[PDB]
């Protein structure tokens, strides 16, 4: 009996962080000792739980958040953080009792000129709450005038491209996130 | 260097066939593929590029679909104007590389080639040169073959071949072969044949002259 | 501080490049907006181009469309203005202006402006004025300076160190077909005062470092 | 209109170069990247080179790598290839491109394609010297509808325009593609199908013309 | 492009009168994007009026805005001196944002005649090669004046530059300085110099000359 961990990790496409998809995970066998020894995973910590110890534990359910953002970006998938990440598209609850795993996904996902697919929220009047999910295309208006569908001055939209390309600074280069949550 | 596979290499169809074609890629390139077609004697022209974005002006009719390593290119319904060779382009990165092509040719019935014979002129003998030519002329489908016998001597490594485009008339192909010996070589024998192998010639053709009747 | 400071005077070569930065203050940088607006010496205001903090999408004007490109760093708070294949048309003064705004929402006009950055074009090189004086006739009498031939912009004229104000004329600098500046500065004092009363105008030209002091004599 | 026009292509030698020009009209010049794309004849396409907008970037096939030089001249919308060292597998006809630039919540995306194509022009690397065709009939058999034409042999370089009874004679006419021999020179045969009772009450006449070596040759073709 | 047209040119008005200045589109914009701005000379431009009619911050409230559509109005109820300077008005909804050609607000005053001087070249530019004769109006209004130079009885054309001083902030009058310019060649072949100058407050043109050398 084993896990879609298979499927998830190294699927062959990801969603961007502000339509990040949510993978359920319920009473599966899994070895998260050959992830943790991996070199492979630029990121791997866990929060309420000891990532060493962590076979040995069981929860009812596992959910596997998967998402896409740069690497300055991936220091904000935690709890208690601030940024465009955590306040305007995946907010992490203080108490979350899970673990954040992060790689290096600059091979598959920057493109020469720029890719186009992984957006992320850049306006929104109120942060999030933890685990919510905003796809929204309203038009921001940052101004007292309403904007009425069309863009201008403080009437911008809401989305932003990264643009990946491969000559891109580490920083700055696309990461695959996986945030596993156990209740 | 992103390869690209491309298949079929040929397609026969008729006006509203459905005709899809694919290509495969070495290596994952996500959506960064375009699709071009291309008219002999023309430059190429933009069809669909994100795999799935029309271009402004092309028909409909075009569309384009997958993701990765494989994508497909769809005409729902041909139309006359749509017989062309059609590209696949990679853009994930540098340099940009394309697939080798699919030729969309006239679906039409099966003619087999009307074969002639040209020994050289008596002017090119003067030049120490001699030609014999092999004219397939129009037939289809465009597949061929020519072998040429000197007194019942196959040949190879002397001949080239020449097709012309798909007649805008009749759908046909037509095919010129020329043999080149020197006037040492032309003088020694006496038989000069071309062998012509046709899907529509149920045994191999052959038209023959012998040198000077 | 709600600011917006802008680089400083430039002096650049036809066909080359110049790019004027601006710097925010007061307000958070991260959700406004920055357009630039050039004007000639005397003329009105040229819109050139905007472009969201945020996003870094750029809206340009038909006439600059060819050699402007508006960028910024959030990071050093820094919107800049690049300036490509300089000529003598280009010589005007150029101006950012930005919404301030909070966290969360913005002003809803260009209420925030800069100082403004003069860029001169020209293939002029840098030299000190020469001050010659302009010397009153043989109840009142008028004498002054003539500050002629000096590269670039600008001057500044004042009558003995300060002390003298009343009267004075100082006329903005006409740039003469040679590529260098003349500026004359003259002054109104009653005919009784000049054979009593020295009158020294103080010319400094700071990009040459010139400092001269010429005293006006009645012939 | 949108349009590219390139220019500057022809005949050289191995080892010496060539500059390509690319005139760009209709469209915002400094916004676009642009490409040079070749295509060898008989073969696909293949991407040559790329410069960016403001000409800080610049991309090469490894083919070309070191021998030529994309450049752009913003002020004068002009494009051009600088291609040194030249070998005979430079021989293609050559375009100029425009980039497909994305456009995603209003951020450009370059390098996805080329939509506006040039074209092309013609350079061909090669050590033979300019020759007219010698053109020599293809004489109708005895007795064997019959077949006729014109053998137009060692020519360079491309190309040759042939017409028959000075371009009365139309109806079955095959002008094949000519090949390139061994020995640097081009050979093509041109062919009609005629009645066979026309063979002797109808004289057909073909008219090779070679701008490059200033010939044309006109060569009755008659029954033996 | 949206073509913003302002009137009038040159508002010449005393302190304490009612200022009245108009911007024109050349079709419908929305009032909501359309701003005023005052320059000072040697300053940067400042906001005045935003939304057509919605005061900025720290503007006095004398500073009013109106219109609709097409047509905009600024206006001042009572003019302050330190409210004369240069007023633009701006769009900034549909791109490009484009500007007005602005409308210059003066302290209208008496008409004075302006106070005429000639300078002949200085010795010691005359060392140099180069002649610079100068002629000075001094405190004048209106701005509008014209300056003819001759040199023994024979107008000069192409060869003078002129300069104007920005209004005076006590009395209002302009100042003009004009320079003729000539080679030490040129200079030393004629005789009488003078600058002819014609103006509202003259009842006919004064000229001013000097003698060379005397
Ligand atoms: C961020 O600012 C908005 C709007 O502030 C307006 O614009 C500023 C430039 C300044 O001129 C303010 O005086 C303006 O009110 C705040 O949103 C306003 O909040 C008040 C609170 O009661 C409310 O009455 C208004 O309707 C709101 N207006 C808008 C346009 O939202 C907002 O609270 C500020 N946020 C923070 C964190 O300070
Ligand atoms: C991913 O693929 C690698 C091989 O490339 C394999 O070793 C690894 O176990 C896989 N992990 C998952 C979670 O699919």
């Amino acid at each position: 009996n084993l896990c879609p961990f298979g499927e998830v990790f190294n699927a062959t496409r990801f969603a961007s962080v502000y339509a990040w998809n949510r993978k359920r995970i319920s009473n599966c066998v899994a070895d998260y000792s050959v992830l943790y020894n991996s070199a492979s995973f630029s990121t791997f910590k866990c929060y309420g739980v000891s990532p060493t110890k962590l076979n040995d534990l069981c929860f009812t359910n596992v959910y596997a958040d998967s998402f896409v953002i740069r690497g300055d970006e991936v220091r904000q998938i935690a709890p208690g953080q601030t940024g465009k990440i955590a306040d305007y598209n995946y907010k992490l609850p203080d108490d979350f009792t899970g673990c954040v795993i992060a790689w290096n996904s600059n091979n598959l996902d920057s493109k020469v000129g720029g890719n186009y697919n992984y957006l992320y929220r850049l306006f929104r009047k109120s942060n999030l709450k933890p685990f919510e999910r905003d796809i929204s295309t309203e038009i921001y208006q940052a101004g007292s005038t309403p904007c009425n569908g069309v863009e201008g001055f403080n009437c911008y939209f809401p989305l932003q491209s990264y643009g990946f390309q491969p000559t891109n600074g580490v920083g700055y280069q696309p990461y695959r996130v996986v945030v596993l949550s156990f209740e | 260097d992103i390869q690209l596979t491309q298949s079929p290499s040929s397609v026969s169809a008729s006006v509203g066939d459905r005709v899809t074609i694919t290509c495969r890629a070495s290596q994952g390139i996500s959506s960064w593929l375009a699709w071009y077609q291309q008219k002999p004697g023309k430059a190429p022209k933009l069809l669909i590029y994100a795999v799935s974005s029309l271009q402004s002006g092309v028909p409909s009719r075009f569309s384009g679909s997958g993701s990765g390593t494989d994508f497909t290119l769809t005409i729902s319904s041909l139309q006359p104007e749509d017989f062309a060779t059609y590209y696949c382009q990679q853009a994930k990165s540098f340099p940009f590389t394309f697939g080798p092509g699919t030729k969309v040719e006239i679906k039409r019935t099966v003619a087999a080639p009307s074969v002639f014979i040209f020994p050289p002129s008596d002017e090119q003998l003067k030049s120490g040169t001699a030609s014999v030519v092999c004219l397939l002329n129009n037939f289809y489908p465009r597949e061929a073959k020519v072998q040429w016998k000197v007194d019942n001597a196959l040949q190879s490594g002397n001949s080239q071949e020449s097709v012309t485009e798909q007649d805008s008339k009749d759908s046909t192909y037509s095919l010129s072969s020329t043999l080149t010996l020197s006037k040492a070589d032309y003088e020694k024998h006496k038989v000069y044949a071309c062998e012509v192998t046709h899907q529509g010639l149920s045994s191999p053709v052959t038209k023959s002259f012998n040198r000077g009747e | 501080q709600v600011q917006l400071v802008q680089s400083g005077p430039e002096v650049k070569k036809p066909g080359t490049s110049v790019k004027v930065s601006c710097k925010a203050s007061g307000f958070t940088f991260t959700t406004s907006a920055v357009q630039w607006v050039r004007q000639a010496r005397g003329q009105r205001l040229e819109w050139i181009g905007w472009i969201v903090v945020g996003s870094g999408n750029t809206n340009y004007a038909q006439k600059f469309q060819e050699r402007v490109t508006i960028t910024r760093d959030m990071s050093t708070t820094t919107a800049y203005m690049e300036l490509s294949s300089l000529r003598s048309e280009d010589t005007a003064v150029y101006f950012c202006a930005a919404p301030h705004c909070n966290s969360t929402s913005c002003y809803d006009a260009f209420d925030i402006w800069g100082q403004g950055t003069m860029v001169t074009v020209s293939s002029a090189s840098t030299k000190g004025p020469s001050v010659f004086p302009l010397a009153p006739s043989s109840g009142t009498a008028a004498l002054g300076c003539l500050v002629k031939d000096y590269f670039p912009e600008p001057v500044t004229v004042s009558w003995n160190s300060g002390a003298l104000t009343s009267g004075v004329h100082t006329f903005p600098a006409v740039l003469q077909s040679s590529g260098l500046y003349s500026l004359s500065s003259v002054v109104t004092v009653p005919s009784s005062s000049l054979g009593t009363q020295t009158y020294i105008c103080n010319v400094n030209h700071k990009p040459s470092n010139t400092k001269v002091d010429k005293k006006v004599e009645p012939k | 209109q949108v349009q590219l026009v390139e220019s500057g292509g022809g005949v050289v030698q191995p080892g010496r170069s060539l500059r390509l020009s690319c005139a760009a009209s209709g469209f915002t010049f400094n916004n676009y990247p642009l490409h040079w794309v070749r295509q060898a004849p008989g073969k696909g396409p293949e991407w040559v080179a790329v410069i960016s907008q403001d000409g800080g970037n610049k991309y090469y096939v490894d083919s070309v790598k070191g021998r030529f030089t994309i450049s752009r001249d913003n002020s004068k919308n002009t494009l051009y290839l600088q291609m040194n060292n030249l070998r005979a597998e430079d021989t293609a006809l050559y375009y100029c491109a425009r980039d497909v630039v994305v456009v995603v919540a209003a951020r450009n995306h370059y390098y996805n394609g080329m939509d506006v194509w040039g074209q092309g022009t013609t350079v061909t690397v090669s050590s033979a010297s300019t020759k007219g065709p010698s053109v020599f009939p293809l004489a109708p058999s005895s007795k064997s509808t019959a077949a006729l034409g014109c053998l137009v042999k060692d020519y360079f370089p491309e190309p040759v325009t042939v017409s028959w009874n000075s371009g009365a004679l139309t109806s079955g006419v095959h002008t094949f593609p000519a090949v390139l021999q061994s020995s640097g020179l081009y050979s093509l045969s041109s062919v009609v199908t005629v009645p066979s009772s026309s063979l002797g009450t109808q004289t057909y006449i073909c008219n090779v013309n070679h701008k490059p070596s200033n010939t044309k040759v006109d060569k009755k073709v008659e029954p033996k």
